[PDB]
């Protein structure tokens, strides 16, 4: 439990910690979408 | 064949002409204005940004 | 010029379909991740049940 | 509004674009150069002006000393800008400036006196009814259909990256970097002198710029590509000069744009563009990081090199945290997008409160633009 | 003599100099010219040859077409180059090249393949054990006694200014200008036509070069000196031709070298040498400019005009900021200084590690010189 919090905090600072998190942090409520978007990504 | 509409066309560089053709086909400005939700959303953005200004 | 026009329309449609398929891939990875972590948690628990 | 459309004039450092608001295409795009004759004219009756502006100047490259009024995004010759604006209003569009509003674009970080001088010039001489100043990088996101994302812009003047968060430009996280197309052209000369081809005058700089535009690409892996170019001659291509000579560019095609990613080639001690974008996102708060990695828009003239998109995606993936949503959104018309965003912004009905009246300027001097336009 | 001593060969466009390692003075200095007869020869049984090389070519100027093998610092006829090198090794020095190593000097910015050619015809034909190639202007700084400073070298073929910091040169700040003494000789021949005297063949160009070497100087102020020549006739000198005629050049004494500072006389776009070295300094970092102003060293044959140092110092002080101090360094033997630097470089014990071995060349082909020589 503790080690994930430490890895998450180092990720927030910016160290590229490769430790895989067992559960997601934030819910990430769906943002506000427009149809006239160019479709993303470079494929 | 003496009007200036002919004149600029042969004074166009070719790539600028072709970019005009492509973005003519593409019609970005018309789509942004025709979409209701994003249009009134950006209206709200600029309106209350102005309201925050003065 | 006409050939370029076909190719442009085909590009647009196909790249939108690429985005849809990639979103499906993302959903499938998170299904793996949930099942794999909970299987590993079951192994760690070592419960007869 | 209905009777008169606002003039959308984009003043790029290399090119100048102009058109009417609410229209899809700009009416006139021309180079922002001014040339003066360098040789004595002996033909009495053929007619020689004191100076040539725009496309007329670029037609007669051989007898002129081309000068750029905008240098590194900073105006260094204001009466020269008066000439380029006079040429834009009267010759290219054939419309009077006193009967229509005008829209001006600007770099995200410019001196206050520059804005004051633009406002004073636009009101005092041209006597325009209404004007407005917009940030160049903001309008690209409006043309993108977005209100939240990071905008990378690269023109002939300077390359800067900004974050935009529901139409708000964060002033602290805007980052600047002096890797423009002109420096790439100069490095193209510096690497072309190896093969044996020498270009030294300002006339040949346009030839070198055309070579850069037509025959360049970005390597996905530099180390593998140098070995590939050394092994075989399949990468070599030939270009045909205006005097009829034929040159073989060969190895240098993926060496010209590589100065963008590694600025140590040009002698600059700064970091690459990928590190600049990464640090720009790093300076913002945690909450908006997810929608900045998941939303990146490329814009500017320099960003149309083939293969820049995949290389940019890989280099920003290498610096991002693990299992991070990374995507690059590059429109095909990415270096006409600022004019498109300007016309879009001028098209709205709630935008008409942004206009600065002539009475307001006459009351409050040239310093009213900063209070009216934040 | 007991041990094999290296040969230091300085090879520019104008003259070739050759000497032994560690010596104070070069043994041979002679013009780099290859002449061929043009007139019909009817005198059977006496001395005729199909080609004349070296000082013998300039002795019999009246029956030859003089032809310089090196043009603008670039070798354009390799057979004449081999003939020059053969005459250097055997006629003048009279030592076989297979016993001793050789050291060559070359221009900073140049076509790549030239170095390869300088490799291939030196190991294959002359069978040297080892060689090395060094930049010409670094040796001037080594001979002056300084490890840090900016050096201008303006020979007969090309002008170049390089800044060197801590004895270790900066490639990005190297500036090269194609304006040298031969163009000054051509300009002097063109402006001597206006007085009535005409010079058209190759021997006349040699005579005009002698006139330039005898009677030229650089004015401290161009306008004041021109008005002074407009006032009186004290600025007139008489030169006696090999025919026996006497010419009075007068006003043209300070107009020929003035093309160095104002290249608009020749129609070239590039500006003078002083702002060239000013831009070379400005391309470097801010911290090192203080040492660069105080350590400016002049070198090359063209920099032996009287009054060049004062005019150069005045112009570069006008360009420099007022708080900075300017020091010009003009050695009295600057014309040979590069060769002197070579004699320093062939005497160092660490330099024994620098030599390109014959076995290494046989292993790696002619491309060994890029990786071995810096
Ligand atoms: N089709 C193209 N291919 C490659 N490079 C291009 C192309 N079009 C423009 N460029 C580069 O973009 C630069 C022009 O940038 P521009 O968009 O005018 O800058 P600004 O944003 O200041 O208007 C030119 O120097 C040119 O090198
Ligand atoms: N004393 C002098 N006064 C004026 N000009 C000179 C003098 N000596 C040499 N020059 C010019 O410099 C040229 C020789 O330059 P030099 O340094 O020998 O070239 P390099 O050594 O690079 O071959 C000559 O052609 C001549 O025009």
């Amino acid at each position: 439990h503790e080690f994930e919090a430490l890895m998450r905090m180092l990720d927030n600072l910016g160290y590229r910690t490769g430790y895989p998190y067992r559960y997601p942090l934030v819910q990430e409520k769906t943002k506000h979408k427009s149809e006239v978007e160019i479709p993303a990504t470079v494929t | 064949e003496n009007n200036p509409e002919y004149l600029r066309e042969r004074n166009m560089a070719p790539d600028l002409r072709q970019d005009f053709n492509m973005m003519e086909q593409k019609k970005r400005v018309s789509m942004i204005l025709q979409s209701p939700a994003f249009c009134e959303e950006l209206e709200s953005m600029i309106q209350e940004q102005f309201k925050k200004g003065k | 010029e006409t050939r370029a026009e076909f190719a442009e329309r085909s590009v647009a449609k196909l790249e939108k379909t690429i985005d849809d398929l990639e979103d499906k891939l993302k959903c499938t990875k998170e299904e793996h991740l949930c099942t794999q972590r909970m299987l590993d948690q079951t192994l760690l628990d070592l419960n007869e049940m | 509004d209905d009777d008169i459309a606002a003039l959308v004039v984009d003043n790029g450092s290399g090119m100048c674009k102009a058109g009417f608001a609410g229209d899809d295409a700009p009416r006139a795009v021309f180079p922002s150069i001014v040339g003066r004759p360098r040789h004595q004219g002996v033909m009495v009756g053929m007619g020689q002006k004191d100076s040539y502006v725009g496309d007329e100047a670029q037609s007669k490259r051989g007898i002129l000393t081309l000068k750029y009024p905008i240098e590194h995004g900073i105006v260094t010759n204001w009466d020269d800008m008066e000439k380029i604006w006079h040429h834009t209003f009267y010759n290219e569009l054939r419309v009077a400036p006193e009967e229509h509003p005008v829209l001006l674009t600007e770099a995200p970080l410019n001196p206050k006196a520059n804005r004051e001088k633009m406002t004073q010039i636009m009101f005092e001489t041209f006597n325009t009814p209404a004007m407005y100043v917009a940030i160049q990088a903001v309008l690209s996101l409006y043309a993108s259909g977005r209100t939240t994302g990071i905008v990378m812009d690269s023109g002939d003047g300077v390359t800067h990256t900004v974050p935009i968060y529901e139409g708000y430009a964060l002033p602290h996280a805007i980052l600047r970097l002096d890797l423009a197309g002109r420096d790439l052209t100069d490095y193209l000369m510096k690497i072309l002198t190896e093969r044996g081809y020498s270009f030294t005058t300002t006339a040949e700089r346009e030839i070198v710029r055309d070579i850069k535009e037509k025959l360049c690409y970005v390597a996905l892996d530099f180390e593998q590509e140098m070995a590939t170019a050394a092994s075989s001659s399949s990468l070599e291509k030939s270009y045909e000069l205006p005097d009829g000579q034929v040159i073989t560019i060969g190895n240098e095609r993926f060496r010209c744009p590589e100065a963008l990613f590694q600025p140590s080639f040009l002698g600059m001690e700064s970091c690459g563009i990928h590190e600049t974008t990464f640090n720009s996102i790093m300076k913002c708060d945690v909450d908006i990081r997810k929608d900045l990695y998941a939303n990146t828009v490329l814009s500017g003239g320099t960003t149309m090199y083939p293969g820049i998109a995949d290389r940019m995606q890989k280099e920003i993936t290498a610096l991002a945290p693990s299992t991070m949503k990374i995507k690059i959104i590059a429109p095909p018309e990415r270096k006409y997008s600022v004019w498109i965003g300007g016309s879009i912004l001028a098209s709205l009905s709630t935008f008409q409160q942004m206009w600065i009246s002539k009475q307001e300027y006459d009351e409050s001097g040239p310093s009213i633009v900063h209070r009216k336009c934040f």
